[PDB]
């Protein structure tokens, strides 16, 4: 039993919610700069 | 018993879901010695 | 009927908790 | 015992439940005693004596193979219980076997 | 302006909230309360739950019959083992009660909660721009409490053999636990018992050395504490006179000139102690148990002259043929 | 603090009736039995193997 | 002591240090982890105490039997052997500690076993009570 | 869930599934068989499965909820069916013959009860085996506890004639054996195999805690299955 | 049960009783385990000893093992607490 | 915001109050004390 | 008899307004002396 | 038996309980949350959310 | 079973003490007040 799903009506929520939440965060880095840098972390936000 | 069980599955990954997309945004910037 | 006595000795523990923790003394520095 | 006169299936423990042979909470034939936490075992020592129900009483009593025999009763006295100066068998056991499982 | 993601990070991550939450937060604050939630009300109304797997069930709650000191959350059932069991993999809720699945529960929860404040001290002490030690010293109690909750579990085979939530369940453990491994034994157990007596002995001995030497900063009408202003620059007590009161008292370089150096070690020792006695906890669970000096001395004969350890070994097995009554059927307790 | 009275009467009165408490005060009895034999030889304790508590023994 | 019965009539051997040593140490070896404390962690109904042994068909109360029983193992009637089950000699290959056992390691396990009820007597199966 | 289905699957995919005690009944492809009996073959009941459902206890009869996960089934019960007395007589000798479970009446309060067949000696109607043939007899049940002080109370036993008199019943734990009646009918019988099929309804008396608490009776209706070859 | 009156013959004592006793005491009498005392025990309620010879399936040489240890031997009413633990009985040293 | 509240006034119980309050609960015990008790 | 939980009536019934009146009585009494 | 609020939580609906009993005899095998239990932690509940609106008014 | 007057015992124990300190804030707090 993957993910110990049993039933099918299981997966929806587990693969639906990581969806909603990537698209918030997809709007956030869209929002970003997106280009590379020499640091050891990137201190634009 | 199966009401139950996907609702903590769906609190579950809500919350592992802010967790996961929280750290992956840019969590390092923020820190007071930013800028 | 001492479960009672138990239960409100616990809430009040926990009582005092919580206004230990949300109602403490605001720490300022001061003028010295 | 069931090679030299102990019915296994009906002898009934202290407390009711199986002493040798028990049923599983998922309901399978499993060893019965304290040894029921491990009823998720598999050895090829065992394997062909387990049917799909569980431990089967008739494979039990007619299909063991001899090394099977040999290997059950190697493995039941060399059990992963030892100390740090190297004492084997549980903690209270005086100074005289000299074994902790690798 | 920003996103709602970007705001809901600000929010999330922010200090000017009264307790900060921060993404360990995010899974720190669900699972504790759950945690806290169910063992509150198992603490005072759970039915008895068959702990042995035999049939006999032990009342835990105090509604059946306990007080603080004899209350309890029992652990499961022996017959579930360490096998996964919530609330919907039971037949019935009181089938749940009755197989200690509340246990599990609050010891997942409460795990994962302990692992969250762990990263919630690391992501506070990232955001105060301040050093991010602290939690490897709460790894320590962290380490034990897993090592006596799902380690021992996994080791034995059961959730059965978890300490229990309670008082009297933790006295149960740890005769049990004597019984079985001889945990005095262990030099790893007497590290953490080292850590714990130094760490009072050094808690005592630093506290004690600041307020010997604290500078007098207030009047005879007031408490001493005063004399320290939260935030104030210079320095509350003449640590020179703490260090030459220390090093006339045993010699000269029995103290610590630096306190920095002072203060890592007041960290190190029972943190570093902790971490031995839960692992040593951890590898007990896989059946490593202490020293055994049992019948080691003989005569010229060779009859057994009993030590101390002789004496020790009687109790221990007078704890061991009375535990777990009617659950074991055989002679070996393997 | 050896016993609480209720929990003792109530296991007497009950003998379904467990708790963890019982279950440390029965440890504490075979401590007793099995330890004061070699522990104070000087009183000299003969305790024959049935009067000696044993979990299977009940 | 170290005067242990040789025969069956009431022969007695007076058995040198170094094999009480010996026997010592491969009774450790090769008997220990079933015959600790001279109990039967696998059939705790027979033991390795002196009423047990004098009390045989054929009585295994000295060296003879002893050797005999490590080379043709009976049961307590004596009349089914238990070679398959129990080590011997003849069982060499079945049991492969067995293999590096000679007549006089035999001798020496014997006399270690015979030896033992007259050395803190009472703890020689009898037990985890007797410790 | 028929015989073949049982020795179809392997024992990976059963394990944590609940399908082992299920009391494997037989098809209606393979019923509408008889079972006779000759007057030199001796016969035994091999592999009497009994599987209860819905456990009803008298405290008027109401209705019980299963505390124990699937540890309430008989399986692999064995015995000679032996003639006597005109008819032919079942004696119970082998066998997973006993379960102790516990269900929780409708107030809170839990009332284990050990499902046992022991030593019967039942008896069947008719000299075959067919569809209509009933099953039933008395079994004995057994204590759910095996086998002098109050060591709590050291001043209790002081009073002088009469000490621990109170506390007497419960300390004296009394091995009780109690009496319970089975009757079970067959619904379907194989005729290629001795393999019969139907229901069983049991009744008999719960936990005495070894003679301190009053037996409470407990009725068992569930389904029950057997086969019938050479002993 | 608190009291029990015929429990010296439990391994107690010499005499020995039949289908109240584990197979441990017969380990005293010398040829008399593992077998001839697991037809005792299979086959348990006796009215005295000849039922024990009689019902019982004991070839001529058991027959004479019987014979050499008749006086520490009887057989009193069964009592089922013991009838149930004459296999085990819990002791294991 | 958070801060002085205008509406803060003291409150004040002379000893004339306090005598007055403690007899008038002693009283109050002392005639109800045998009515609780049966 | 007497029946209990009557004397936690009673002393509590007496003890809070008392509690209640002595503070009220000490917190006047140290407000005026702060007030001095 | 003295119970004061029973009542009133009786009369206009509640009459099950999670023991598994009615006030009117009857056994109920599925109790649900409206239950006097349920009830009785609702209302201690909302009496902690309305001390913490106090404390925030 | 659990004896009597120890509730007695235990909530005056309790709350004497607690009254103690509640007493000793409430002056103080007011001798703050009344010091402005
Ligand atoms: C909450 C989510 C947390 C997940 C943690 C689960 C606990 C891990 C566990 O129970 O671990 C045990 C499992 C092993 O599972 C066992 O696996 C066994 C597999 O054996 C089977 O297969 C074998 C194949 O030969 C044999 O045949 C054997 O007989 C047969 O049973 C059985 O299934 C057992 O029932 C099953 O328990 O490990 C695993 O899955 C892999 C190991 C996981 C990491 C181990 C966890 C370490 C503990 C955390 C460390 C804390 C340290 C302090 C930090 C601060
Ligand atoms: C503060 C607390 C700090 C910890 C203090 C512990 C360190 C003290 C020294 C170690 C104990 C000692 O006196 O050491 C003595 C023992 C030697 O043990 C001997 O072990 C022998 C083992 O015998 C076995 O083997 C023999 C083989 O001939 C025989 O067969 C015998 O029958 C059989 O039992 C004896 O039985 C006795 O146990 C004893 O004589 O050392 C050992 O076991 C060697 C391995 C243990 C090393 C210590 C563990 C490491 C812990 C480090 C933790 C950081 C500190
Ligand atoms: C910090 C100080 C640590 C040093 C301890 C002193 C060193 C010398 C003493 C010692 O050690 O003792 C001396 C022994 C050599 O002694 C021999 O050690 C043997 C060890 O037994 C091994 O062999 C036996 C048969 O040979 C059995 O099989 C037994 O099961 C098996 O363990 C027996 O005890 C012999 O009787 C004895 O003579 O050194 C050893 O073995 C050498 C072991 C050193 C390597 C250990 C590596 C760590 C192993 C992983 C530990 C896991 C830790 C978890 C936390 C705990
Ligand atoms: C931070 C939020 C959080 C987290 C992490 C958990 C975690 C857990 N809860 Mg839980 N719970 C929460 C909030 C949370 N809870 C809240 C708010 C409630 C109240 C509604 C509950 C009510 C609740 C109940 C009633 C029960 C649990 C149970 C469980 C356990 C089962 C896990 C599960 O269902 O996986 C489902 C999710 C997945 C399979 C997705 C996994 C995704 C990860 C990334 C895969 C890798 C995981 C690997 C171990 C690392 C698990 C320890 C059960 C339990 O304790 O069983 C013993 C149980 O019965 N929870
Ligand atoms: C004077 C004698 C003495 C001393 C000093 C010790 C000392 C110790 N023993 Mg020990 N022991 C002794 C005698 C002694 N023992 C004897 C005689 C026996 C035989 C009966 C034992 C048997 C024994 C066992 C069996 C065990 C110990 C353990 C321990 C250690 C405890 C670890 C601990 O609690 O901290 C670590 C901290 C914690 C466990 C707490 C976790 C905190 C979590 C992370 C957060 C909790 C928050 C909480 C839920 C909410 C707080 C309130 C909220 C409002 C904030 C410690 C070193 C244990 C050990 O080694 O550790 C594994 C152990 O398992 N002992
Ligand atoms: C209008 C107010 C009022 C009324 C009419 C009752 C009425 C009753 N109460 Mg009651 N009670 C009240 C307020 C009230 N109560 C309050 C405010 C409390 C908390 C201090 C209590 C605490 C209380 C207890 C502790 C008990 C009663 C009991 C009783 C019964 C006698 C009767 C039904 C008794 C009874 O029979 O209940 C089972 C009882 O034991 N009451
Ligand atoms: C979501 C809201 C909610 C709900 C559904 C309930 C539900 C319940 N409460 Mg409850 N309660 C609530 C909020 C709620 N409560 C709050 C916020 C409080 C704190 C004040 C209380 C305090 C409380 C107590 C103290 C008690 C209950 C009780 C009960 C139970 C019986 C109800 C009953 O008989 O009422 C009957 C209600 C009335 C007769 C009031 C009628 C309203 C008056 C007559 C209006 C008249 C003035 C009006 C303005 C007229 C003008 C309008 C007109 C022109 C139309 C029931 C389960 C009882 C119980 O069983 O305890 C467990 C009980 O004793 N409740
Ligand atoms: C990677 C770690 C970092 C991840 C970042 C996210 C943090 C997540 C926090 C963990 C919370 C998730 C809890 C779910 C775990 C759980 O028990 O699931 C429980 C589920 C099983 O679920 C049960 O399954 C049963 C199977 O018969 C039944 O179906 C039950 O109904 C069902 O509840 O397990 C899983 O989903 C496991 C997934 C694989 C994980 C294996 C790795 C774990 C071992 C390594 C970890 C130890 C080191
Ligand atoms: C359990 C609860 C039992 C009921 C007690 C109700 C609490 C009393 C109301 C709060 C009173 C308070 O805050 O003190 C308020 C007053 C103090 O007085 C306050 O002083 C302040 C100084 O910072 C300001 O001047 C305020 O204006 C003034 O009200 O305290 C009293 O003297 C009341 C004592 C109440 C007695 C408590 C014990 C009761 C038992
Ligand atoms: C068998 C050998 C191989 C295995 C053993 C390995 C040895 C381990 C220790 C060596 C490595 C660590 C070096 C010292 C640590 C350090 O941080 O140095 C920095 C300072 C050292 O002196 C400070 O040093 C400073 C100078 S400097 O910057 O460090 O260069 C100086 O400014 C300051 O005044 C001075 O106090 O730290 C300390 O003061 C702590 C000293 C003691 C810590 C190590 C000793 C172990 C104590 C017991 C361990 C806990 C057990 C508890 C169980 C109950
Ligand atoms: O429960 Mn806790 O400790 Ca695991 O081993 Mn077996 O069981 Mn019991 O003994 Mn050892
Ligand atoms: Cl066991």
């Amino acid at each position: 039993e993957a993910l110990g799903i049993d039933d099918t009506r299981l997966i929806v929520p587990v693969i639906l919610i990581p969806v909603i939440t990537f698209i918030l965060y997809a709007g956030f880095a869209s929002e970003q700069d997106n280009e590379d840098f020499f640091d050891t972390y990137d201190q634009r936000r | 018993m199966f009401t139950l069980k996907i609702v903590v599955y769906t609190t579950v990954t809500f919350f592992v879901s802010l967790f996961t997309f929280g750290f992956l945004s840019n969590d390092a910037s923020r820190n007071p010695n930013r800028k | 009927m001492e479960t009672l006595v138990y239960v409100f000795l616990l809430a009040g523990t926990l009582g005092v908790i919580f206004f230990a923790v949300f109602f403490r003394d605001p720490p300022r520095i001061a003028k010295k | 015992d069931q090679r030299l006169g102990a019915n296994v299936s009906s002898a009934q423990g202290p407390t009711g439940l199986g002493k040798y042979l028990m049923r599983s909470p998922s309901g399978e034939i499993i060893l019965g005693g304290e040894t029921q936490r491990f009823w998720d075992l598999r050895a090829p020592w065992i394997e062909p004596l387990r049917g799909p129900n569980g431990l089967d009483l008739n494979k039990i009593k007619n299909d063991i193979q001899p090394w099977q025999e040999r290997r059950a009763a190697e493995y039941m006295t060399h059990a992963p219980l030892g100390s740090l100066n190297s004492v084997g068998g549980v903690a209270t056991e005086i100074n005289s076997v000299n074994y902790v499982s690798p | 302006s920003a996103s709602a993601w970007e705001r809901f990070c600000s929010w999330i991550t922010s200090t000017d909230n009264r307790l900060y939450i921060g993404w360990f937060g995010v899974l720190m604050i669900p699972t504790l309360l759950t945690a806290t939630t169910v063992y509150i009300i198992a603490f005072v109304a759970a039915p008895p739950v068959d702990i042995d797997g035999i049939r006999e069930p032990v009342a835990g709650s105090l509604l059946y019959g306990n007080n603080i000191i004899t209350g309890a959350v029992i652990p499961s059932s022996a017959s579930i083992g360490i096998h996964f069991y919530p609330i919907w993999e039971a037949a019935s809720l009181d089938e749940w009660l009755y197989n200690g699945g509340p246990y599990q529960l609050i010891v997942d929860h409460f795990l994962l909660g302990v692992c969250g404040w762990i990263g919630r001290e690391w992501e506070f002490s990232y955001r105060l721009g301040m050093r991010p030690w602290i939690s490897v010293a709460f790894t320590a109690p962290v380490a034990a409490a897993s090592a006596v909750f799902l380690v021992y579990p996994i080791g034995q085979g059961s959730f059965s053999d978890g300490m229990p939530l309670g008082i009297s369940g933790t006295f149960n453990f740890m005769l049990v636990f004597q019984a079985e491994h001889n945990i005095l034994m262990h030099p790893f157990h007497q590290l953490g018992v080292a850590g714990v007596f130094g760490g009072s002995l050094f808690s005592a001995m630093h506290g004690s050395l600041v307020t010997s030497s604290l500078i007098r900063e207030t009047t005879e009408n007031e408490s001493a504490n005063y004399g320290y202003k939260f935030g104030q620059e210079e320095e509350t007590y003449n640590i020179v006179a703490a260090h030459g009161y220390f090093g006339r008292l045993i010699f000269q370089y029995a103290s610590f000139n630096n306190s920095r150096a002072l203060h890592f070690f007041l960290g190190l020792w029972p943190v570093v102690g902790i971490w031995f006695t839960a692992l040593g906890v951890m590898t007990m669970a896989f059946n490593l148990n202490g020293f055994n000096f049992n019948q080691s001395v003989v005569d010229s004969q060779g009859r057994v002259i009993n030590t101390w350890a002789d004496i020790l070994n009687r109790a221990n097995l007078g704890m061991e043929v009375m535990h777990e009554r009617n659950a074991h059927n055989f002679p070996l307790d393997l | 603090a050896y016993d609480f009275v209720s929990q003792e009467l109530r296991a007497a009165e009950d003998p379904e009736f467990e708790t963890f408490y019982t279950k440390n005060i029965l440890l504490n009895e075979g401590i007793r039995s099995w330890m004061a034999a070699q522990d104070q030889p000087h009183e000299n304790f003969i305790f024959p193997e049935e009067v000696l508590p044993r979990g299977n023994a009940l | 002591t170290r005067t242990v019965p040789l025969d069956s009539s009431g022969t007695t051997v007076i058995l040198t240090p170094e094999q009480v040593k010996r026997g010592k140490r491969l009774f450790n070896s090769s008997c220990g982890n079933c015959h600790v404390g001279g109990i039967t962690k696998t059939n705790p109904n027979l033991g390795l105490e002196p009423d047990a042994l004098s009390l045989a068909t054929p009585a295994r109360d000295n060296i003879d039997a002893l050797v005999d029983y490590m080379k043709n193992p009976t049961t307590y009637d004596g009349l089914e052997s238990i070679a398959e089950l129990h080590p011997s000699v003849k069982s060499a290959d079945i049991f492969p500690k067995m293999r590096s056992l000679s007549d006089e390691d035999l001798f020496a396990i014997g006399g270690h076993i015979l030896l033992q009820p007259k050395l803190s007597s009472e703890k020689w199966g009898g037990g985890k009570i007797y410790y | 869930i028929t015989t073949e289905d049982i020795r179809g699957l392997t024992y990976s995919q059963v394990k944590g599934t609940g399908l082992a005690n299920r009391c494997p009944e037989v098809s209606e492809q393979n019923a509408g068989g008889t079972i006779k009996f000759a007057d030199d073959k001796k016969y035994k009941v091999t592999e009497l499965c009994l599987e209860p459902k819905s456990f009803q206890i008298e405290e008027e009869f109401v209705d019980t909820k299963l505390m124990t996960r699937a540890t309430y089934s008989l399986t692999g019960i064995e015995g000679p069916i032996v003639f006597k007395d005109g008819g032919l007589t079942f004696l119970e000798k082998g066998g997973i013959d006993y379960a102790a479970t516990t269900v929780q009446l409708p107030g809170g309060e839990r009332v284990p009860f050990l499902f046992t067949i022991k030593e019967l000696e039942g008896k069947f109607s008719s000299s075959q085996v067919s569809a209509g043939t009933e099953l039933g007899g008395n079994f004995k049940t057994p204590s759910y506890r095996t086998g002098d002080m109050a060591v709590a109370l050291p001043g209790l036993e002081a009073d002088g004639g009469e000490g621990q008199d109170e506390l007497f019943a419960e300390t004296n734990k009394v091995f009780q054996v109690t009496d319970g009646s089975i009757e079970m009918a067959f619904n379907r019988v194989d005729g290629t195999n001795g393999e019969f099929s139907g229901v069983f309804v049991s009744e008999q008396l719960s936990d005495t805690d070894m003679g301190s608490k009053a037996p409470k009776k407990v009725l068992l209706k569930g389904i029950v299955f057997g086969k019938i070859e050479e002993q | 049960n608190v009291e029990y009156p015929n429990v010296p013959y439990l391994g107690g004592s010499d005499i020995i009783d039949v289908n109240n006793a584990n197979v441990r005491v017969y380990t005293r009498l010398p040829g008399m385990y593992p077998a001839i005392a697991k037809k005792i025990i299979k086959r348990a309620p006796y009215k005295d000893i000849n039922e024990m010879l009689e019902k019982g399936d004991f070839t001529a040489a058991e027959k004479d093992i019987l014979d050499k240890y008749l006086p520490n031997l009887t057989a009193l009413e069964p009592a089922p607490e013991y009838v149930i633990d004459n296999i085990n009985n819990g002791l294991y040293r | 915001m958070s801060g002085p509240n205008p509406n803060k006034q003291p409150v004040e119980l002379n000893r004339t109050s306090l005598f007055w309050g403690l007899l008038l609960i002693f009283v109050l015990a002392v005639l109800f004390s045998s009515y609780f008790f049966n | 008899n007497v029946s209990v939980a009557a004397y936690l009536a009673v002393l509590l019934g007496t003890f809070i307004p008392v509690v209640f009146l002595l503070t009220l009585y000490i917190q006047s009494e140290s407000r005026k002396a702060a007030e001095t | 038996q003295g119970m004061f609020v029973m009542p009133f939580m009786a009369r206009i609906g509640v009459t099950d309980s999670w023991g598994g009993w009615s006030v009117t005899g009857e056994s109920v095998a599925n109790p649900g949350f409206w239950s006097f239990e349920g009830v009785a932690l609702a209302h201690i509940g909302l009496s902690g959310l309305l001390f913490l609106a106090a404390v925030w008014h």
